[PDB]
RNA sequence: AUAUGUUAAGUGGAAAAGGAUGUGGCGUUGCCCAGACAACUGGAGUGCG
RNA sequence: GGUUUGGCACCUCGAUGUCGGCUCAUCGCAUCCUGGGGCUGUAGUCGGUCCCAAGGGUUGGGCUGUUCGCCCAUUAAAGCGGUACGCGAGCUGGGUUCAGAACGUCGUGAGACGUUCGGUCCCUAUCCGUCGUGGGCGUAGGAAAUUUGAGAGGAGCUGUC
RNA sequence: GACGGGAUAAGUGCUGAAAGCAUCUAAGCAUGAAGCCCCCCUCAAGAUGAGAUUUCCCAACUUCGGUUAUAAGAUCCCUCA
C-alpha cells in the first residue's frame, strides 16, 4: 500500500476510517490503500 | 443508535435467565451460551427485552448498540442457521473428510489437517464443498477463515478456497 | 537417563565393522555409589549424588587427603559405603536409584549414543594476547609490532576501557563440555566405556558422562 | 524542623498545619511562635486546648 | 536551647501492615515513604532512625491508569558495552510483583547513608500471608 | 484545599507546509410528517471490461 | 540530519603537533545479505518499489602516498556513517613541512611557487580504567564436602544437490 | 549454532456499534518474524537482602559479669606434579 503523509479520497468507492489512531483509507480497489493520515 | 431500539423478540420457545450480570441460554438446538452485560438495564417483561439507555458521553452510547446485538444473535442463534458454505476452485483439488478432522489436499507437498471445536459441526458435500455448522457466531466466523487461509483465491486462475457469494478478482496473465 | 563418573586413561582407535576407523577415548569407571537422594520432600530440588574411587577409612595422625576425616565419614555411613574421593551430583534422573547406596552400573550405556562429557580443561597457563584469544600479529620484517595487542579502546571521547576487553591472563582450567558424542564399546571386568572422540581433560582427569539434552 | 513537628501534631487531631497557623493568628492573638512546639512534645493535654481555640473562631 | 533531639534509646518503632489491594502504585508509595521516614510522629528529628516498620501484602492487585501497563519501561544497564535491558510494567506485575512496589518506594528516600537503613524497614510480599506474625503488626488505614 | 469546564495523547515534559467523520463550545442555513437521509423489493444516463 | 566545502574567532601558542593502511574494537538505522508482509504494467523463473526488522554476516588481488576512485576473479552480500575525518606514552613515516641538489618559470638581484633524488619518530606506569590471581574480616558457636541461581556474560551466519 | 514453547511489530483476520447499512475496534477475540523473554553452554550467596541440605567436635574453671586452652579441622616445614 501507499504509506504517505497525506491521505485523500481518490474516487467514490474509497472511504476514510481511523484504526489504532491512524487515518486509513480502505477501498475496494487494491491500489487505493492509504494510511499515515 | 437506531440499532439501540429494536427488541430481542423472544419467540416463546427460548430460555433466558439473567444470572446476575450474565445470560444463560437454552434452546432446541444448542444450549448453555454464557456471556456478559456490563451495566445496561434489561427489562424482560413478557418474551421481549427492551434495553434502557443512559445519557451522553458516547461510552454510554457505543456500548448500547453492542450489548443488544450480542444477545439478539444468541436468541436468533440457538434456533436458526448460519451462512457457512465454502467452495474450492481448480484442478486436482479435493476436500476429503476423515472423521471430524478435515484434510485438504490443496496443492502442497503435505495435506493440511484441521481440528474441530465444541458445539460446531463439520460436513463435506460431494467432493469440494465444506460446510461449518455451529452455534457460536465467532466460531463459525473464525473457522471459515482458518480453512480459507490455507490457500486464498488467486487473481489469475481462481484456484484456492473462496466463499459463496463473493467475487474474486480477475486479470489477464498475457 | 543418568550418568557415571570416569577417570580418563588415554586415546587409541578401534575399527568399525564396515571398514571405518573410529578414534576413541578410554574412560574407566570403577566403584560408583549413590550416596544420598535430595528430594522435594525435604528442602530443594530433585537429584541424586554419586561418588567415585573410594579412600581409606580414618587415622589418628591423619596427615593429608588420603584418609577420610570425621565429617566426610558419617556422610558415607548412612549410605553404608566406603568414603569416596570425588563426589559429584546429577539432576534430571529417575528415582530408580535407592537412597541407600547401590552401585551404579557401567552396563547402562550399551547403545546410548547421546553423551555429554563434562571435563575440566587442560589448564595451559601459558598466557599471552595471541595464544589465548587467537589474535593476529604484525609484520616481523617491515615494522615492529611483533606480538602484542593493539588499541585497548577507542580514544578520548570514551576515556575508559570497556569492561570485557581481551588482555593476557591465566589460560585454561575453565570447565567445558562437549556434546553429542557416541559410545563404541562398553566392558565388564575392566569397567571401561569407549566414548568416541576426544574428551576435555588431562590424563588421570575426571569426566561426567551424562545423557544429552538436545 | 519546628514546622515539621507541628505538622506532625495537628494531623493526628485531623487538621492541617496551614489550618493551624491560620487560626492562631485569627481566632486568638496567640503570639507567633514555632520554637514553642515544645508544648506538643511535653504536654499533649496542653496542646489540645489550643486546637480547640483555633477551630472555635475559624 | 530548649529543643529536643530523640536518640538511640529514647524512641520505639512499632509495626504496620498495609493491604495494598485495589489502589494505584504511586499514590500508595507516598503513605509508605513517609512512614519509613517518620513524619507521622512528633519527636521527629533528622539524623536518627525514627519511623515505623511497614509490611505490604497483596502486591498482585495494584493498579495502572492509561497504557502504563504497556508503555512504562524499566531500563537498566550492566556496565559491559551494549547492555541496556528493558522490562515493562505489565510483565512485571505477573512475573515478580515483589520488586515492582519495592522500587516505587525506594525512589522517594533520601541521601543514601541513612536512606539505605530507612528503606530496609520495608517488607514486600506477593500473596496474602506473611511470616511476621511474631512481631504483632496492625492495620493502617492510609488516606 | 476549594467552585467550574476542557484533554485521552504521557499531550503536558523538542519544531513546519499539508492531511484528518478525534472532541467541546458559539452562530447560520434546506430538505423532514404528504412521515425525511440511509439501506431495502422492480435517459445520450455516473465509473467500467 | 551535523559526515563534505565553508562562515564566526569562544577553548588550548610556559605544545591541541598534522594524512592512509596494519592491530583491536565498539555503537547508530536512513538496511547491501538473510527473516515476515503490502501494491505491482506480478502467467511461471527472475524483478521493481514501499513499510516492520540491528541477531549474525559483509572476500581475495593489480595500478596510486593516496582520500576518492577504475578494472580483474569470485560471493548469499561485497551497506552508508559517528567515535579528536576512532586508535602514533600500540606500530608504520611512504607521504606533507626542515638544512643539500636539479629542471620549468617568475625576479636586474639575494631568492621564490608546480614536479624531482636523499633525509634521527623519545619515556623504568604513581592514580582512575581493564585482564588475571592471593591475604584480612564479615554472614551470632567452631569445621569438612555438595549445591539452589538473584542477576550478568557467551552463542546467533548460510551455500548447493 | 538443534528443535521447541510464551508474548508482540508491519500485515491478514472473525464478531460488532458509534453512524438502521458499511466497518479488523472503541468494548471482546484469533493469527503473525533470523527480532524480544526463556530453552542450550559458562561464572555466580561480599545476593551486607550475605540463602539451603547431609555430616563431625560439646569442660574443667573462676566470681573475671567472662577467661585460658584443647577438640573436630586446617597450616608453617620437607619429597613433588
Amino acid at each position: 500500500m501507499k504509506v504517505r503523509p497525506s491521505v485523500k479520497p481518490i474516487c467514490e468507492k474509497c472511504k476514510v476510517i481511523k484504526r489504532k489512531g491512524k487515518v486509513m483509507v480502505i477501498c475496494e480497489n487494491p491500489k487505493h490503500k492509504q494510511r499515515q493520515g | 443508535s437506531r440499532v439501540g431500539k429494536k427488541i430481542i423478540d423472544i419467540p416463546s420457545d427460548v430460555t433466558v435467565t439473567f444470572d446476575g450480570n450474565h445470560v444463560t441460554v437454552k434452546g432446541p438446538k444448542g444450549e448453555l451460551s454464557r456471556t456478559l452485560n456490563e451495566r445496561m438495564t434489561f427489562k424482560q417483561e413478557e418474551n421481549t427485552i427492551e434495553v434502557v439507555r443512559p445519557s451522553e458521553s458516547k461510552e454510554d452510547r457505543t456500548n448500547h448498540g453492542t450489548t443488544r446485538a450480542l444477545l439478539n444473535n444468541m436468541v436468533q442463534g440457538v434456533s436458526q442457521g448460519y451462512v457457512k458454505v465454502l467452495e474450492l476452485v481448480g484442478v486436482g483439488y479435493r476436500a476429503q473428510m476423515q472423521g471430524k478432522d478435515l484434510i485438504l489436499n490443496v496443492g502442497y507437498s503435505h495435506p493440511v489437517e484441521i481440528k474441530a471445536e465444541e458445539n460446531i459441526t463439520f460436513s463435506v458435500e460431494k467432493n469440494t464443498v465444506v460446510k461449518v455448522e455451529g452455534i457460536s457466531k465467532e466460531q463459525v466466523g473464525a473457522l471459515a477463515s482458518n480453512i480459507r487461509s490455507v490457500r486464498p483465491p488467486e487473481p489469475y486462475k481462481g484456484k484456492g478456497i473462496r466463499y459463496q457469494g463473493e467475487y474474486v478478482r480477475r486479470k489477464e496473465g498475457k | 537417563t543418568k550418568g557415571i563418573l570416569g577417570r580418563k586413561i588415554g586415546m587409541t582407535q578401534v575399527f568399525g565393522e564396515n571398514g571405518e576407523l573410529i578414534p576413541v577415548t578410554v574412560v574407566e569407571a570403577k566403584e560408583n555409589v549413590v550416596l544420598q537422594k535430595k528430594t522435594v520432600e525435604v528442602d530443594g530440588y530433585n537429584a541424586i549424588q554419586v561418588g567415585f574411587e573410594d579412600k581409606k577409612a580414618y587415622k589418628k595422625d591423619a596427615k593429608s587427603n588420603k584418609y577420610a576425616n570425621k565429617p566426610a565419614e558419617g556422610h558415607a555411613k548412612k549410605a553404608d559405603a566406603a568414603p569416596k574421593r570425588f563426589i559429584r551430583e546429577f539432576r534430571n534422573v529417575d528415582v530408580d536409584a535407592y537412597e541407600v547406596g547401590q552401585e551404579v552400573s557401567v552396563d547402562t550405556f550399551v547403545a546410548g549414543d547421546v553423551i555429554d562429557v563434562t571435563g575440566v580443561s587442560k589448564g595451559k597457563g601459558f598466557q599471552g594476547a595471541i595464544k589465548r584469544h587467537g589474535q593476529s600479529r604484525g609484520p616481523m620484517s617491515h615494522g615492529h609490532f611483533h606480538r602484542a595487542p593493539g588499541s585497548v579502546g577507542m580514544a578520548s571521547d570514551a576515556s575508559r576501557v570497556f569492561k570485557g576487553q581481551k588482555m593476557p591472563g591465566r589460560m585454561g582450567g575453565n570447565t567445558v563440555t562437549v556434546q553429542n558424542l557416541e559410545v563404541v564399546q562398553v566392558d565388564t571386568e575392566n569397567k571401561v566405556i569407549l566414548v568416541k572422540g576426544n574428551v576435555p581433560g588431562p590424563k588421570k582427569g575426571l569426566v561426567e558422562i551424562r545423557t544429552s539434552i538436545k | 524542623l519546628w514546622i515539621t513537628r507541628i505538622n506532625a501534631a495537628a494531623r493526628q487531631h485531623e487538621m492541617s498545619y496551614s489550618r493551624l497557623m491560620n487560626g492562631l493568628k485569627k481566632a486568638g492573638i496567640d503570639i507567633n511562635r514555632k520554637m514553642l512546639s515544645e508544648i506538643a512534645i511535653s504536654d499533649e493535654k496542653a496542646f489540645a486546648q489550643l486546637v480547640t481555640k483555633a477551630k472555635d473562631a475559624l | 536551647r530548649q529543643t529536643f533531639m530523640a536518640n538511640e534509646s529514647n524512641i520505639e518503632r512499632k509495626w504496620y501492615v498495609i493491604d495494598a489491594e485495589g489502589q494505584t502504585l504511586g499514590r500508595l508509595s507516598s503513605e509508605v515513604a513517609s512512614i519509613l521516614r517518620g513524619k507521622n510522629k512528633v519527636t521527629y528529628t533528622p539524623h536518627v532512625d525514627t519511623g515505623d516498620y511497614v509490611i505490604v501484602i497483596n502486591a498482585s492487585k495494584i493498579e495502572f491508569t492509561g497504557n502504563k501497563e504497556t508503555d512504562k519501561v524499566y531500563y537498566r544497564h550492566s556496565n559491559h558495552p551494549g547492555g541496556i535491558k528493558s522490562i515493562t510494567a505489565g510483565e512485571l506485575r505477573r512475573t515478580n510483583p515483589e520488586r515492582l512496589i519495592e522500587n516505587s518506594i525506594k525512589g522517594m528516600l533520601p541521601s543514601t547513608r541513612l536512606g539505605e537503613k530507612q528503606g530496609k524497614k520495608l517488607f514486600v510480599y506477593g500473596g496474602a500471608e506473611h511470616p511476621h506474625a511474631a512481631q504483632q503488626p496492625e492495620n493502617y488505614e492510609l488516606r
